[PDB]
């Protein structure tokens, strides 16, 4: 804000606000697959007792 | 539509865009950060001076 113009700060800013979405899907989509395998580790453990 | 009018010097035809400052565009007109529309100015040499 204090390096740009007004007229065109607001560009650079959302420009800034897409990285720090998409890092935190990636993170999300990660935990997703995570997940999945250790439920597929607690119906067994499940079984086995 | 509106329209405004006055007279300034040539040095100070930059400072009428939005998020300048200066001696003209923070004491006597400040346009919006999200101004529509838009500004002309030519020299007026002969008449007004």
């Amino acid at each position: 804000f204090s390096r740009l113009d007004k007229v065109e700060a607001e560009v650079q800013i959302d420009r800034l606000i897409t990285g720090r979405l998409q890092s935190l899907q990636t993170y999300v989509t990660q935990q997703l697959i995570r997940a999945a395998e250790i439920r597929a580790s607690a119906n067994l453990a499940a079984t086995k007792m | 539509v509106y329209a405004d009018s006055f007279v300034i010097r040539g040095d100070e035809v930059r400072q009428i865009a939005p998020g300048q400052t200066g001696n003209i565009a923070d004491y006597n007109y400040k346009l919006p950060d999200d101004f529509t529309g838009c500004v002309i100015a030519w020299n007026s040499n002969k008449l007004d001076s």
